[PDB]
């Protein structure tokens, strides 16, 4: 509230055929100490929606609580699969929250990414939702995927790929130079690996222990953490 | 100030120094160690103890069910099977909320240890501001602990026995006191296991 | 939703206050006497069965280190009024740093009773307080009423057959009566009004002994006095 | 709503039916007298007898003082009387605090009658069944005497009697009172009126209380007669 | 100002100086630091005198009210809780560091309350400008399970040394002994030109007799 | 008119609402008995549904029914009356105990808790817009002097201590039985006294109710210096004690 | 005699008539039943009153709701009051999760809802809630729990419950056999037969557009789930065929 | 110790004709020295004959445009006619002055066509003051382009003078001005949107600029 | 803040007699005297006096509040107020505004009545701006001249004394103290209060 103490490094989210892919290192630095080296910095709101994180940890946790309970409320009064909120809905909600906090001069020292699928014509996962416990991928038109950014001052926008923190200089350059359209999962993973390697070499707050999540027609998938090949 | 907590097999250990009793008993199977501002820590401890009593009374079911010197004391759990003892996660999270809503003034780092039926022994760390992280291996806090960090990392094992964890934590606290200039006094240690809690103090 | 449940009737008379007084007239009697060097408040508790303990129910309290009180009416109203009287004495001590004067405390309690008689949505208190005390201005013995009007007495009785008790007490009373003689007269009046057999655990007494703390006589003392 | 008492509500003839009952109760209380003389103002009253065990010393149940220059007498319910007296003292001291000068009597009576009117109009609370006789002295107007009632009505008077049998006392006052009178003659007249209204040929020293306010030596002060003084006064009255 | 407290065999002992200062000058040479809380609890503090006196009176009267309502002997822990809550509520802006001593059903005990609201129970302690010297002597000489006479001698040693060493403390030595039943308050324990009539000139006079 | 519709005095000084609430409490025809000895206090009640519109069905978990709760680990309680009123009263007692602990630093005493609950009941009786809670109760605990204490309170807010008491119907006829049993007792190890108190309570309830008191139909709890926690005895030991009584 | 005009006034016999009238009103509304089986629990609701209306969509009026997606809550009474109580339950669950980062235990939620309902029966200005509520859950370890709260504010635990019209006949049918050993999937037949027999307003055509069904069982991974048509229709057809014979 | 104001930079241009108005704007969103995205329109359509452009805090301008659209929609719903440009201008002035002590970091231009087919442009300030004009510019490039528009339109300091202007010439001049700003400014942008409001509805075109 | 409108008040005790004296200066901006009649002593009760020193506005406000409270209590109780009660109420009033307080440092001087006949015991005390009461039983001083008054009283006090000696001592001490302060002085007033009577006098001080 009064200043960052425990902070995350950066996240990278890009949309590709079959959905979206979001990666982030598993580390939370306490200044220049690196106290925690196993932290989940990519949360899930519902099927076809995930929230990024680069900033103070307490505010991210509070926002995660808010969003997950908003999803619970949405489900409680849900009757048709079209009633589920879309990534645009959550993005606008978080933008409004950030704007209100700014007007109150008590912001959240975060830079949020809200990424998901805002179309319900591709899968029937949301017709029978399962919060506790848990074929072929379907190609997704890029118009049906959504990635939205949110800044401390409430600034927000949407694009085909988003990065926060120091990734906004290295990974952003690499993506703008090399990012293609409708790239298979292998190519997207290769590009993300290159970006995160570059960050690892030239970013003190980064690390090579990486968490990668995929939002696709099968839902939200948390891939097993792996160490960067280097 | 040095605060250390270690999760060994079937139990957990918490150790502290004495310089300015930093371990406080929130419940028979729930202890917390405090570092930082003394007044803030004490007020938050009293509040969370109030909350813990409230929840412990609330979640009680209706009918009948289940038909140098090492001076030490032992306390057997009164509530077998943990029918109504609050979950450690709930206590840690309510403390996290309380710290978060007053992070502009509250400045204290806490470590929660305890045993639960749902998730066995647990160890949580509540940092400055409303940040809570669950540690599976160990937790450290205070100025002194910084000097022993690497040492701990080197000599920790996945499944340690009671005596191994005893010696490791005692040596960790001793080294922290030896190096750190603001930590001293007799070492206090508490062992929380599945069916009892034993608290002892070493004067070395 | 807040309207006066107590209202003037033709010729006034504040019927609710009359009913509160009737309630008071049916409760256990309690009397008080002002002596030359002390004041006494005595009362009678109905012979309790073997299951009650007189140590748990007390009709004689103390507000300050020098002021005692007795009642006759609704126990709950008595308890709440006692708590508020203690609070008033405490705040008076906090402000002026001394023992609250008897007249001042009587005034506060009378004002509270009057307000409860006036305000809407409530009903009058169903008791009749009786406060004795000592201060730099000698001794005092006052009686509150449900109407909220206090009287300054030298010797009085309240409760059942309070008229007969008052007449008997007046028959044998003096301005220069000794404290022991006043205790004896109180015991005699209570025995006459009881219409039965009295003994320890059947009466309760409190006395303000000169410049000494107000004292509630124990069972043995009253037993000795009874002989 | 079903249990509402209909307190602050006009009667079919515009009387509210509550100030009426309050005044009726006033007429049953003990009698109070009031006189203005060339040496002071007197508020002799009659004490209601409950028993023979009441503390004779002090224990003034009818006449009170609100300031060094203002003092009144009650003819109604004692509880309402006490709380209104407290309000009057608060008002007088608040005026002194604000203006650094003693409050003229008219201001105090206006304020107290305003609070009575407020209790008669707003809310559903019953009115105050008490009527005073505020009398005092101030530089602006000199000796004064007023007379309130539950409706918040007030009026000036040179000589008055209120309470039970107020009619006979007022008749005597009108028959005997004079524009100028010595304080002693005023006390004698007040005692005579009290005796006549009580239907007793000779008043009993234990049945009445007297007081008077005078601006002697430029310092207004009140004196409340004690049993011996009233005894000497009644001896003088019997002599005459 | 020097305040010291010690716990002796089933008893508590408090000691204090009797000097108050208004800067580099001494206002009162026989002030009274020891304050009566209840018949078995006492306190003595340093800091702002007004805050100390007001808080002490507030606590004393609240404790008396609670005792009357509950009809139970007062307990030191309750007072500790009251001071901690009150001071923590005021963010520590009411600077008053207190030593509280008592003998409740749980036996004798001494607490130190700090301005910010934190509290700590100790076997012996001292506060004030001369706290360092008195506590040095205490730690040098203090033992467990002492005798009342030895406790009082050590309490002097502490307060008396603090008087002789620290400039901000001086005067006499007040002491109090607290027991489970009864207490003692020894106020003076140790205690280590006329002008001719008409000399002054005047230019007015007025005599008014009191009635 | 409306002389008894509210908590208003009515003629001859009678708050009839108090009596009606007490009679509603009585109508529940659930009996509870409390008895204190030395360093031990025992509270017993029946494990049955109250009397109201709903009747007990076959598909009803009889273990869930219970008329005894506990305000704090050490302070135990037993309510009898309207179910909602009983739940509200136990929640208020829990809240008061928790606030007392927070504001005084030490666990509350059952006497103070009874006094505070009586004060709330008095507040309810005083005003008109509040309905009376028709739920009487008993509280048991141990004080700082290591002695038992047992108190009773009624809808009138009249809290009173006791050494043997009963809530429910036929209280007047049950005081005699309690007095006789206590007199017989007056004519022991720290644990033998516990057993004696338990058998006394069970016998008293048997005599008052005048039938078997199936071990599955009654519930008993005890607080003593040996344990000091309000732990309720299990079915097997209740059955064993009942067999001993036979 | 004036003792039934307010919920805050006790009768001379010591009884709140204003609550018995609510009980009577509830007993005349649509009937809802719920019981437990081996796999899980099944809640059924019968909207027999709406048979007169021929313009409501098929199976659009649903009286079964859920909290935390794992606790079934249903009612039998006024729609507005029931909705208010459901929102209060959701709010209570939200506060619990915010405070303790964990789902509210059922036996605490039932107590809170009972207190909330009871709080409206001791003032004169507020109108007591006219609804009877059932809250139930199920997990592989602790098996099914069912609780029933009522206007008076009393919560009791059951192994099977029915409220509303013809509740007596339905209960008689339920205790006909032991359902703790029957499976959730094959209990639908018995439920259908009971609703056909007890209720005298529903027939073959009414069974697929007026009765709401749901369960929490192992097939749904112990999460709330409305029964789909492919399962319901076979059992409905078999039950009607059995009855016809 | 946190400052709740950041200039996202950009440029908006507005010109008027006899019976039409042209409003151009960049499409770049940026931070201190780095660009967030290459496309973030600053022109929001208010009615069928009224649009608004803004420069400053992107969040502030987005919120202001959404709030003004809500107010206009509510007015239409409760009064059954589309508010005129004058009404919208006054309402915007009131909204802006509402936050007199926490003002929006938004400089606004309101373009439209009156009911009499007259092009109207209103230029505002961050706190509420506004004035009608025949040409305006807001954002980083304001100081840069305003002299160009001044010379072109008012045509002072000239003796020959030439007032023959039509829609095509105005559009070309606007494109030239925005290109000049892009060349000579860093915050200007890379792709611009040109809205043209005429008697027969409105139209939008897109032009590509430099990317540096 | 006290330098603005400086002042000085003193009080001493004797044998069945008390004395209270004050300076009579009211200045502005410290180094500019505006009036030579502003008296710092206010009679509060027949045998209770309070001397207020500090900001004039605060002095007047506190005096008015104290008069209100004392008159209320006296009328309600129908008897004179005691010095102890007055002192305690003054301390409570001062502490009531611990934050944003009254910039005044008063003293209380009077007689304590021991009823039994009656005995008169001198009573003196001084306060801080928060109400840091401290009984002294002897000379009591307050104001910007605190140090000089302390020194003079220490040098000259003669324990119990006759009222004449008390007047001489207090007048000499006050005159000596005031002659060493530039922002205080400009006349002096001395009241000698005894059970029989009160003698108020004005000294021929250095009016310059």
């Amino acid at each position: 509230t009064l200043g960052p103490v425990v902070t995350g490094t950066s996240v990278i989210a890009i949309k590709y055929k079959h959905g979206i892919m979001i990666a982030a290192d598993r580390k939370a630095s306490y200044g220049s100490y690196a106290k925690f080296q196993n932290v989940e910095r990519i949360f899930k709101i519902n099927n076809k929606t995930v929230m990024g994180f680069s900033g103070e940890l307490a505010d991210a946790q509070y926002l995660h609580e808010l969003l997950t309970r908003k999803n619970i409320n949405n489900l409680s009064e849900k009757k048709r699969k079209e009633d589920m909120y879309t990534p645009q809905h959550y993005h606008s909600y978080v933008s409004r929250v950030f704007y209100v906090r700014k007007n109150r001069i008590d912001p959240l020292f975060n830079n949020i990414i809200i990424a998901g699928i805002n179309s319900q014509k591709y899968d029937n996962n949301d017709d029978n939702v399962l919060l506790y416990t848990n074929e072929e991928y379907k190609e997704i038109h890029k118009d049906d995927l959504y990635i939205g950014f949110v800044d401390m001052h409430g600034t927000n926008f949407c694009d085909d790929y988003i990065t926060t923190g120091y990734a906004r200089y290295f990974a952003l350059t690499l993506l703008r130079d090399h990012y293609k359209d409708n790239m298979t999962e292998e190519e997207a993973r290769i590009l993300i690996n290159e970006c995160l390697r570059i960050l690892y070499f030239r970013d003190a707050t980064s690390s090579n222990f990486i968490q990668i999540v995929k939002v696709t027609s099968k839902g939200v998938e948390y891939e097993e953490p792996y160490i960067l090949p280097c | 100030t040095t605060i250390i907590g270690i999760i060994y097999d079937n139990g957990v250990m918490l150790a502290c120094d004495s310089r300015t009793r930093k371990i406080n008993r929130i419940n028979e199977n729930l202890y917390v160690c405090r570092s930082g501002a003394s007044a803030h820590s004490q007020k938050i401890i009293e509040i969370i103890k109030h909350y813990c009593v409230s929840m412990k009374n609330e979640n009680r079911k209706k009918g009948r069910f289940h038909e140098n010197l090492v001076t030490k004391n032992k306390y057997f759990y009164e509530d077998k099977f943990n029918d109504y003892n609050p979950l450690v996660e709930n206590v840690a999270h309510i403390t996290k909320k309380i710290i978060y809503t007053n992070n502009n003034f509250l400045s204290c780092a806490l470590i929660f240890g305890g045993y639960d039926k749902i998730k066995k022994q647990q160890l949580y760390a509540v940092n400055l501001n409303g940040s809570i992280i669950e540690k599976h291996d160990f937790a450290v806090s205070g100025s002194g602990s910084i000097y022993i960090q690497s040492y701990l990392q080197d000599k920790y094992k996945k499944f340690m026995t009671k005596k191994e964890c005893f010696n490791l934590i005692l040596n960790c606290v001793k080294y922290a006191m030896h190096n750190d200039n603001s930590s001293g006094g007799l070492i206090r240690i508490v062992n929380i296991t599945k069916s009892f809690v034993e608290e002892f103090t070493v004067v070395n | 939703y807040s309207f006066s449940l107590t209202t003037f009737s033709p010729t006034g008379k504040l019927v609710q206050i009359e009913y509160a007084l009737n309630r008071v007239s049916s409760s256990s009697p309690a009397l008080g006497i002002r002596a030359k060097n002390g004041v006494i408040i005595a009362t009678e508790k109905k012979s309790p069965n073997e299951l009650i303990e007189e140590n748990s129910i007390f009709k004689i309290q103390q507000i300050s280190e020098h002021i005692g009180i007795v009642y006759a009416g609704m126990p709950g109203d008595f308890r709440v009024l006692l708590k508020r009287a203690r609070k008033e004495a405490i705040r008076y001590s906090l402000q002026y740093g001394s023992e609250i004067l008897v007249k001042e405390l009587v005034k506060i309690i009378a004002s509270i009773v009057q307000e409860f008689t006036q305000t809407g949505g409530v009903r009058p208190f169903g008791l009749s307080l009786l406060i004795c005390g000592v201060d730099v201005y000698g001794y005092h013995l006052y009686q509150i009423d449900p109407s909220g009007c206090y009287f300054n007495w030298m010797a009085t009785c309240v409760g059942k057959d309070y008229q007969n008790n008052m007449s008997f007490l007046e028959k044998r009373y003096n301005k220069d009566i000794e404290i022991e003689d006043a205790i004896h007269t109180a015991i005699l009046t209570l025995k006459e009004s009881y219409e039965g057999v009295l003994n320890e655990k059947n009466i309760e007494i409190g006395v303000a002994y000169d410049n000494k703390p107000f004292k509630i006589l124990t069972q043995n003392e009253i037993k000795d006095y009874l002989i | 709503r079903r249990y509402d008492s209909r307190t602050t509500t006009f009667s079919p003839e515009g009387r509210l039916y509550q100030v009426e009952y309050a005044l009726e109760a006033i007429n049953n209380a003990s009698i109070t007298i009031g006189l203005i003389t060339k040496d002071g103002v007197i508020l002799g009253a009659d004490k209601v007898f409950i028993s023979k065990l009441i503390d004779k010393a002090n224990n003034y149940e009818k006449i009170y003082k609100i300031d060094k220059h203002i003092f009144c007498g009650v003819a109604g319910l004692n509880a309402d009387a006490n709380i209104l007296i407290n309000q009057s003292r608060l008002y007088a001291q608040r005026y002194l605090y604000n203006y650094n000068e003693v409050q003229p009597v008219s201001q105090l009576v206006v304020q107290i009658c305003d609070i009575k009117q407020s209790y008669t109009q707003y809310g559903g609370l019953r009115p105050y069944g008490v009527s005073f006789l505020i009398g005092g002295y101030d530089t602006k107007d000199g000796y004064q005497l007023y007379h309130t009632d539950p409706s918040g009505n007030y009026s000036g008077w040179f000589a008055t009697a209120i309470g039970t049998n107020n009619l006979t006392a007022s008749s005597v006052l009108k028959q005997e009172w004079k524009n100028d009178m010595t304080l002693e003659e005023g006390l004698l007249l007040a005692l005579k009126t009290l005796a006549k209204s009580t239907d007793t040929e000779i008043p009993k020293s234990e049945k009445i209380e007297l007081a008077y306010l005078t601006n002697k030596d430029g310092e207004v002060y009140q004196k409340y007669l004690t049993e011996k003084e009233i005894e000497e006064l009644i001896k003088l009255y019997t002599q005459k | 100002t020097t305040i010291c407290g010690l716990v002796c065999q089933n008893a508590v002992i408090l000691g204090a100086d009797t000097r108050a200062t208004e800067g580099p000058i001494v206002a009162d040479k026989n002030c009274s630091k020891l304050h009566y809380i209840s018949k078995n609890i006492w306190c003595a503090g340093a800091g702002v005198a007004g805050d100390l006196e007001h808080t002490t009176l507030w606590l004393q009267h609240n404790v008396e009210l609670h005792r009357l309502n509950t009809n139970t002997q007062p307990r030191v822990s309750m007072c500790v809780s009251r001071l901690t809550q009150e001071l923590f509520k005021y963010q520590g802006y009411k600077v008053c560091a207190i030593v509280l001593g008592g003998v409740d059903v749980n036996g004798p005990q001494l607490y130190g309350i700090h301005p910010h609201g934190s509290s700590c129970l100790l076997p012996f302690t001292a506060l004030g400008s001369g706290s360092l010297n008195a506590m040095a002597v205490l730690e040098a000489k203090y033992r467990d399970n002492m005798t009342i006479e030895e406790g009082k001698n050590l309490v002097c040693e502490a307060i008396c040394a603090g008087i002789f060493n620290d400039l901000g403390s001086g005067g006499n030595v007040d002491i109090c002994v607290i027991t489970k039943d009864s207490y003692q308050h020894i106020r003076p324990y140790k205690e280590p030109t006329i002008y001719p009539k008409g000399t002054t000139p005047i230019l007015s006079e007025k005599i008014e007799y009191i009635k | 008119m409306y002389d008894r519709h509210l908590t208003i005095f009515s003629p001859d000084g009678n708050l009839y609402q108090i009596e009606y609430a007490i009679k509603a409490v009585k109508n529940t025809n659930i009996t509870s008995v409390g008895v204190k000895g030395e360093n031990c206090a025992v509270i017993i009640s029946q494990k049955k549904m109250a009397t109201q519109y709903i009747s007990q069905d076959k598909l009803l978990d009889y273990n869930n029914i219970t008329n005894i709760y506990n305000i704090t680990d050490e302070i135990g309680c037993s309510m009898v009356g309207m179910p909602g009123d009983c739940l509200s009263m136990v929640y208020k007692a829990r809240s008061e105990a928790s606030e007392f602990l927070y504001s005084n630093g030490y666990n509350v005493n059952a006497e103070t808790l009874c006094r505070n609950i009586c004060d709330k009941i008095q507040v309810y009786t005083q005003h008109a817009y509040m309905r009376l809670h028709a739920c009487s109760g008993m509280i048991i605990g141990i004080d700082e002097n290591n002695k038992p204490e047992l108190f009773k309170f009624d809808p009138s807010g009249f809290c009173a201590g006791y050494r043997a008491c009963v809530i429910g119907n036929k209280e007047q006829e049950s005081i005699s039985v309690l007095e006789r049993l206590l007199e017989k007792r007056k004519k022991e190890t720290i644990d033998e006294d516990i057993r004696n108190t338990t058998i006394l309570a069970i016998e008293a309830l048997q005599t008052i109710l005048a039938f078997d008191l199936k071990a599955s139909e009654i519930e008993v709890a005890i607080v003593s210096t040996k344990n000091r926690n309000f732990t309720q005895i299990s079915e097997k030991e209740i059955d064993n004690y009942l067999t001993y009584i036979a | 005699a004036g003792y039934d005009l307010s919920v805050s006034t006790f009768s001379p016999d010591g009884r709140l008539y204003q609550v018995e009238y609510i009980y009577k009103s509830i007993n005349n509304n649509n009937t809802a039943l719920c019981l437990e089986c081996k796999d899980g629990i099944i809640c059924c609701c019968i909207n027999s009153n709406m048979d007169k209306n021929k313009m409501i969509k098929k199976n659009s009026y649903n009286r079964i709701y859920h909290v935390n997606n794992n606790i079934i809550i249903t009612y039998s009474g006024f729609d507005g009051d029931a909705r208010n109580i459901i929102d209060r339950a959701r709010s209570e669950a939200n506060t619990y999760y915010y405070n303790f980062h964990t789902n509210i235990p059922l036996h605490i939620l039932v107590n809170r809802i009972s207190l909330y309902i009871h709080a409206y029966t001791l003032y004169w200005h507020m109108r007591p809630f006219a609804a009877s509520i059932i809250i139930s859950s199920f997990n592989e370890k602790d098996k099914g729990d069912i609780y029933c709260i009522e206007p008076n504010g009393a919560c009791y635990k059951y192994s099977g419950i029915v409220i509303g019209k013809n509740k007596e006949m339905f209960k008689t049918e339920i205790e006909k056999k032991d359902y703790k050993d029957i499976n959730v999937r094959d209990a639908i037949e018995d439920i259908y037969k009971f609703i056909l027999t007890s209720d005298d307003h529903m027939n073959k055509n009414n069974l697929q557009n007026l009765v709401n069904f749901s369960w929490i069982c192992k097939e749904s991974s112990y999460e709330f789930q409305n029964i789909h048509e492919e399962i319901l229709t076979p059992a409905l057809n078999k039950a009607v065929e059995y009855i016809e014979k | 110790r946190w400052y709740p104001y950041i200039d996202n930079g950009g440029t908006v241009i507005g010109l008027t004709g006899k019976d039409y108005v042209i409003l151009a704007a960049d499409t770049r969103l940026s931070l201190s020295y780095s660009i967030y995205t290459r496309f973030c329109p600053k022109i929001s359509k208010l009615t069928d004959k009224c649009i608004i452009g803004s420069s400053g805090m992107q969040s502030d301008i987005k919120t202001l445009h959404s709030l003004l659209q809500k107010k206009i929609q509510l007015f239409v719903l409760e009064h059954s006619h589309y508010p005129d440009i004058h009404v919208i201008a006054r309402l915007l002035c009131v909204i802006l002055y509402s936050r007199r002590f926490f003002p929006y970091y938004a400089f606004n231009i309101l373009a439209g066509v009156d009911e009499n087919n007259k092009g109207v442009l209103y230029n505002y300030d961050s706190v509420g003051s506004y004035c009608e004009a025949t040409h305006s510019c807001v954002g980083s490039g304001s100081q840069l382009i305003l002299p160009i528009l001044d010379n072109r339109v008012e045509q002072k300091n000239q003796l020959i003078k030439n007032t023959n202007f039509n829609l095509g010439d105005d559009i070309n001049f606007v494109k030239d001005a925005i290109t000049s700003a892009t060349e000579r400014d860093i915050y200007t942008g890379d792709k611009t949107l040109i809205y043209v409001i005429d008697k027969m509805g409105i139209n939008v075109n897109t032009l590509d600029l430099k990317q540096d | 803040i006290y330098n603005y409108n400086g002042g000085c008040v003193l009080g001493m005790s004797g044998s069945n007699c008390v004395a209270i004296a004050c300076d009579l200066r009211l200045g502005a901006n410290t180094f500019t005297t505006v009036s030579t009649k502003f008296s710092k002593i206010f009679k509060m009760n027949n045998n209770v006096y309070v001397g207020l020193s500090g900001l004039a506005t605060d002095i007047q406000t506190l005096y008015e509040i104290l008069r209100y409270r004392v008159n209320l209590y006296e009328v309600r109780q129908d008897a004179e107020m005691d010095v102890e009660c007055f002192a305690n109420m003054l301390s409570s009033i001062l502490y009531s505004n611990r934050f944003s307080p009254y910039f005044v440092n008063p003293i209380v001087v009077g007689f304590k009545l021991k009823h039994y006949k009656v005995n008169y015991e001198p009573y003196l005390t001084a306060y801080d701006l928060i109400g840091a009461k401290c009984e002294t039983r002897d000379f009591v001083v307050n104001g910007v001249t605190s140090e000089q008054l302390f020194g003079m009283c220490e040098s000259l006090y003669v324990k119990d004394q006759d009222e004449n000696g008390l007047f001489e001592t207090i007048s000499q001490c006050l005159l000596s103290a005031l002659d060493r302060d530039c922002i205080s002085g400009w006349g002096a007033e001395v009241l000698v209060l005894t059970p029989e009577k009160i003698i108020k006098k004005k000294l021929k001080a250095r009016m310059d």
